[PDB]
């Protein structure tokens, strides 16, 4: 019946198994060989192929079903090409579409790529008067250097006409080491023979790639058909400067600039400015909804004492100091030193260790095991000091601890108030956006098997640019070729070794005679269309992040900042070594001079400022030492800015169940 | 004093533009040789210096002002060159005399309060800059404990001391990496490295550059490789991809947020005083014009036709016909296509040329140079008759057919300037013409200055090599010109640096010391390229955003 399977469709687990079930599916798609259909690891991912194809009927059949838009078109799609399986290289190449179905499933993804869309949508009128300019230069560029790149092999004859027969070579320039080598008149890779080929030369030297060589080629450019002379026009290198001033120093920053410009306008697209600003929605916020923090002050004065020799400036800038030389002793190390070298640095290892191992049980002693764990820095310290007496037995798995003691300079030189928070910050906006990320690796995956099933045949040598280092044999090397591209290296010669006349590797199958079969015209299109997406992919997210943190980066520190907020907090804890929620009153006098002036009181003293204010601003009713911690907060707040008179008090809290979010029953007292 | 008002600051920048192109026109020759122009250059520095001299001691009769006090520090510096020259690392501190177009900002207010305006960025920049110099160290000192002396072991011959590979790479440290495959080799210590030794881990300052290096994006997958064929591949291939997403693409991202903020940040204080303003009060006017010229003039002094759809869809055509006419030619093309070219070129002229003539006599001659559009038109057509009559005459001008063609090239304009959707952005840069100039006037001088730095320092010393020929030297003021802007654009630059080193002594003695000329260059370089072209592309097209709302709204 219709509604029998509906609630199984509807379950909470049958969504997240298929959920798996395609992405292994998509795991196991990324596994196979390229190099030999016949293989026994290709027959044991050709049985499991078999399973998915079932499942996946099984789950259109039932979701019709129930059901009987252009997504469930895509899921017959993947699914549908399958059974026609079971020329096949180009089903087998189309057979790719199967993570793409997992779009649908999370609205996240799909949220995404409708973002990514939009964006792509809004740009276009940038694209086409880029595309238009790059087309008039390609013009320009074939009126100038129109088969004028040709050369012979050797530098010795200048037209076609004498560039034939045999020549001697003399290798790496020696006379008595002579060779016999053919003359061929070849043509450069990236000429300008006809448009299309003008369009990829400044595309290739848009990408800041291999743009010196065509430089040099063009500035070397003497006639239609003759060989090349040594600088003979060296004001024709105008046209490549002004080309690329133009593109890619100019309209391509344009480009960066006005996503930036969009992304800002779509941060604004709600107004809950009723009375307040911007300003006030980082700090009021933060005064509301916030906690104390702990600062654990010690009994057993025993102890105290060791404590506070622990918990001291001094010790810190000791600690600092040796940490330093320790590194400035890491560094010392060179190739092939003398055995005094070797000898004293390796007791000098010795010294520190025994030194951060003697300070670990002195603060240990002094500040409990228990409370160890508390602070994120104080266990860094912990898990490195037994791999550090680890391996001064190993000495005589050992360059492990040897690496992980390196933490120890970013670790205890990160305490600073510039640099942790921008770190903190970002690494809080890389989490908050973890699906941009997905859809790069989801290029980065597809364009890797594409890679894998199209060029995977072609043999590595050692004198190409596909060698054994750089192939598109696994996936993990297609991976780094990939990421080596959207770095841009060597992209261009990667898709001219990619070029259809390539040798095949004998492991391959192939028919005997044909050798040179492996490598297609797809390439270019292939290579330039990875690059353009990966391009726009990157700077998409990058954007995103700015955008995710637009409140940090125009903080304006002059009027108010977050840090005034959290040395209030630790003011707090100062003479609180736990939360409690409400301490007393006596001690708020020193809490408030202890005060920096723009968040406090002014450098006058109390007499006159604060405590008047103290009486004059509104307190709540409580007891003489019963004051708790979201409301001096606000109080305080409430007195630097944002000031109302008496019996308009509620005014505020109007506003702040209008403007604020949930309250969570917790402005009741605060309103008083 | 009293008349050194006018005169005498811009006889002072005469004489520093005067020293600028008498230093750019020098030629470095190698070992010491030279001719006639630079014998006379050397007297001509002699007047310059003289009169820079006369100039500090008058200015005299001073020190707080650091320009000032930069004036007066070249100045000692090239009496002291000039009295150890008379009375005799000679040439060596002639270096100092690059700093004379320095000074010429001083004479340009305008480029300098830019320039204080992109230094005073800068302070946001050094928290980023020290994240970064601490990951340098970090990633070097991991470099040091692993990678530390293994690129020493290339594939050598039987019993000898030559390379067997043309562009050898490190064997197997300890049978790991790459083995030997000839049949009559065999691969041992005492190679030198394989950059000649400059990229290895085998120190902190080699692992400090060869860190840098992989950090700029420029030649890490060689080292990648290189570690690939030393030790396995396991290991290396985790050490730099995680270098290269943390050192440069987070650090891109860091460097770019901070700056767009402080751009996004300059907006919001320019718009108190009500810059935007005065752009839309010039902006607003601009429609009521146009409106209120053709009626005014139209009542009493035909023009239905030429205005019609179907003359925009002909003019269309026509401009699609010239435009595949121009993008249809090609190598060796066949001699009937090139017929149909001067068929179609002759024909178009005539037809342009009519349609012109036609529009002169129904719409106006004065309305025409009013609007830039017309006049455009009127310099194309007339250039393209020009080429017709110069080709079809008694001249047979050889080059100037191709620039000709180019010349007609520009009728895509005449079918692009009815966007009107992005015109706002080509009228807020057409507006901010003067800082568009300023900050390219800058960054030109910047280039300029480190280009005849290069041009002292590697001057005709890149003739090392004895095999080969470079192309990518500082021989004479263009090629040091080019080899500045390729540095800048970032391409190749560790090819040029290792040249620079090897220049000097190579890995060996004090030779390495230059490598700092290129770091400064290419951190300081891109620094103020990435200031100058994304000022314009945040501050003209933010504004467009908020002209097009403002236009909006009346609309
Ligand atoms: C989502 C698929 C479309 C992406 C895209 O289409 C374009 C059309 C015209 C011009 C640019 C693009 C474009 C880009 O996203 C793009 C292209 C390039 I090339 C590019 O520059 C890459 C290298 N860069 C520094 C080395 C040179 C300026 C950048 I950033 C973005
Ligand atoms: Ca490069």
């Amino acid at each position: 019946i219709r509604v029998g399977c509906h609630k199984l469709i509807n379950h909470h687990i049958f969504t997240n198994l298929i959920l798996v079930f395609i992405m292994l599916s998509s795991a196991a798609l990324a596994a196979e060989d390229p190099i030999r259909s016949h293989s026994f690891r290709n027959t044991i991912l050709g049985y499991f192929d078999y399973a998915f194809t079932a499942i996946f009927t099984v789950e259109i059949l039932l979701k019709m079903t129930t059901f009987g838009n252009y997504f469930n078109l895509l899921d017959m799609l993947v699914v549908g090409v399958s059974l026609v399986s079971f020329v096949v290289k180009i089903l087998r190449v189309l057979r790719v579409l199967r993570p793409l179905r997992a779009i649908n499933r999370a609205k996240g993804l799909k949220h995404v790529v409708q973002c990514v869309f939009v964006a792509i949508r809004t740009i276009g009128n940038i694209m086409i008067v880029t595309t238009l300019l790059q087309f008039m230069f390609a013009c320009i560029g074939v009126q100038l250097f129109k088969g004028k790149f040709y050369r012979c092999t050797d530098e010795a004859k200048s037209n076609p006409e004498e560039c034939r027969g045999l020549f001697i070579l003399y290798k790496d320039g020696d006379v008595d080491s002579p060779v016999v080598r053919e003359r061929i008149w070849q043509n450069s890779d990236f000429n300008f023979d006809n448009v299309l080929s003008a369009m990829m030369a400044l595309f290739t030297v848009s990408t800041f790639e291999g743009w010196p060589a065509l430089l040099y080629k063009a500035i070397d450019s003497n006639g239609e058909n003759i060989g090349p002379i040594y600088n003979h026009r060296v004001e024709i290198s105008i046209f490549f400067i002004i080309y690329i001033i133009i593109v890619a120093f100019f309209m391509m920053n344009i480009f960066v600039g006005f996503v930036i410009v969009t992304f800002q306008e779509q941060g604004e697209k709600e107004y809950k400015n009723c009375e307040l600003d911007k300003n006030q929605r980082q700090c009021v916020e933060y005064a509301l909804k916030a906690r104390p923090l702990r600062r654990y002050i010690p009994k057993n004065p025993y102890q105290y004492k060791f404590w506070y020799v622990v918990n001291s400036s001094p010790f810190e800038y000791m600690m600092f100091v040796l940490i330093m030389l320790n590194t400035l002793c890491l560094a010392m190390q060179h190739y092939e030193q003398s055995k005094m070298f070797n000898d004293a640095m390796d007791i000098l290892n010795m010294v520190f260790t025994g030194v951060f191992t003697v300070e670990m049980v002195l603060k240990v002693i002094a500040f409990k095991p228990k409370g160890y764990f508390s602070d994120a820095w104080n266990t860094f310290d912990s898990l490195i000091v037994i791999g550090s007496i680890i391996d001064v037995a190993l000495s005589e798995s050992i360059t492990f601890f040897r690496l992980f003691r390196v933490m120890r300079l970013v670790k205890l030189l990160s305490r600073g108030e510039g640099i942790r928070t921008l770190l903190w910050t970002f690494i809080k906006s890389f989490q908050a956006l973890p699906y941009v990320a997905l859809l790069i690796a989801m290029l980065f995956f597809i364009y890797a098997v594409i890679g894998m099933q199209m060029f995977g045949k072609v043999a590595m040598r050692d004198n190409n640019q596909i060698n054994r280092n750089n192939n598109f044999q696994t996936f993990p090397q297609a991976v780094l070729l990939l990421f080596r591209c959207a770095t841009g290296e060597a992209w261009q010669e990667i898709m001219l070794a990619c070029l259809p006349g390539k040798l095949c590797d004998p492991e391959s199958d192939y028919n005997p005679g044909e050798e040179y079969t492996c490598g297609s015209n797809f390439a270019i299109v292939y290579f330039i269309s990875f690059y353009m997406l990966c391009a726009f992919l990157i700077i998409n997210l990058f954007v995103a992040v700015i955008m995710d943190n637009f409140d940090y980066l125009t903080r304006d520190w002059s009027i108010l900042g977050p840090h005034h907020l959290d040395e209030f907090k630790r003011i707090w804890s100062e003479y609180d070594p736990e939360a409690k929620g409400r301490i007393k009153h006596l001690d708020v006098v020193t809490l408030l001079r202890r005060i920096q002036p723009p968040l406090g009181f002014g450098k006058l003293c109390p007499h006159r400022v604060a405590c008047k204010r103290l009486v004059a601003m509104n307190m709540p009713l409580n007891s003489d030492g019963t004051v708790m911690f979201n409301a001096t907060l606000f109080a305080l707040v409430r007195t630097a800015l944002k000031i109302k008179t008496e019996g308009n008090l509620e005014q505020a809290n109007e506003e702040l169940r209008a403007v604020i979010k949930k309250i969570w029953k917790k402005t009741s007292m605060k309103l008083l | 004093s009293i008349v050194e008002w006018k005169p005498f600051d811009i006889f002072i920048l005469l004489a520093i533009f005067a020293n600028c192109v008498a230093l750019a026109i020098y030629i470095p020759f190698p070992e010491d040789d030279s001719n006639s122009t630079n014998h006379n250059l050397e007297k001509v520095e002699y007047a310059f210096l003289i009169i820079f001299t006369v100039e500090t001691f008058l200015k005299i009769i001073y020190v707080r002002n650091g320009w000032n006090l930069l004036d007066f520090v070249i100045v000692i510096v090239g009496l002291f060159s000039v009295i150890l020259e008379q009375l005799t690392d000679v040439k060596a501190l002639r270096a100092f005399r690059v700093l004379r177009p320095l000074r010429l900002v001083s004479g340009v207010p305008s480029l300098q309060v830019v320039l204080n305006s992109i230094i005073k960025a800068m302070v946001p920049l050094l928290h980023i800059a020290l994240l970064v110099l601490f990951v340098i160290i970090i990633y070097a000192i991991i470099g040091l404990e692993l990678f530390i002396g293994k690129m020493h072991k290339t594939c050598f011959f039987a019993d000898s001391d030559i390379v067997a590979e043309e562009d050898p790479a490190p064997c197997a440290f300890s049978g790991n990496g790459r083995q030997c495959t000839a049949n009559g080799t065999e691969c041992r210590s005492g190679w030198v490295g394989p950059n000649g030794g400059i990229t290895n881990f085998d120190n902190f300052a080699f692992a400090m550059l060869t860190v840098f290096q992989c950090i700029t994006m420029e030649g890490w997958t060689d080292v990648l490789y290189w570690m690939n064929d030393a030790m396995g591949f396991e290991l290396p291939w985790v050490y730099f991809v995680s270098l290269v997403i943390f050192g440069s693409f987070f650090v891109l991202n860091l460097v770019l947020g901070v700056l767009s903020g402080e751009f996004s940040k300059e907006r919001e204080k320019a718009k108190a005083r009500g810059d935007f303003q005065k752009l839309r009060e010039k902006q607003q006017l601009e429609e009521d014009l146009k409106g209120y010229l053709d009626w005014i003039t139209q009542a009493e002094d035909c023009r239905a036709a030429v205005k019609s759809v179907t003359f925009y869809w002909l003019v269309i055509v026509l401009v699609f016909l010239n435009t595949l006419t121009i993008s249809s030619e090609h190598y060796n093309q066949p001699d009937w296509l090139t017929q149909i070219q001067d068929i179609a070129n002759k024909v178009l002229l005539a037809l342009f040329t009519c349609e012109m003539l036609v529009k002169m006599y129904s719409l106006g001659l004065q309305a025409y140079f009013v609007s830039l559009f017309n006049r455009f038109d009127c310099f194309v057509v007339c250039g393209g008759i020009t080429e017709t009559i110069l080709v079809e005459l008694e001249i047979m001008s050889p080059l100037g057919i191709s620039v000709f063609r180019c010349v007609r090239l520009l009728r895509i304009f005449k079918v692009t300037r009815h966007w009107t959707s992005l015109s706002n952005l080509v009228a807020s840069l057409l507006n901010s013409m003067k800082s568009i100039a300023s900050l390219l006037l800058l960054l030109f001088l910047f280039i300029i200055i480190f280009s005849l730095l290069g041009m002292q320092l590697f001057g005709g010393k890149f003739n090392f090599d004895e095999t080969q020929t470079k192309r990518s030297t500082f021989d004479n003021f263009p090629q040091a010109l080019l080899t500045v802007f390729q540095i800048l654009t970032g391409e190749d630059w560790n090819a040029v640096m290792y040249d620079g080193i090897m220049a000097y002594g190579g890995p060996s003695s004090s030779g390495m010391i230059v490598c700092i000329y290129f770091i400064i260059l290419f951190i300081c370089g891109n620094y103020i390229l990435l200031n100058v072209f994304l000022a314009i592309a945040v501050d003209n097209l933010a504004d467009a955003e908020s002209l097009n709302t403002a236009q909006k709204e009346e609309a």
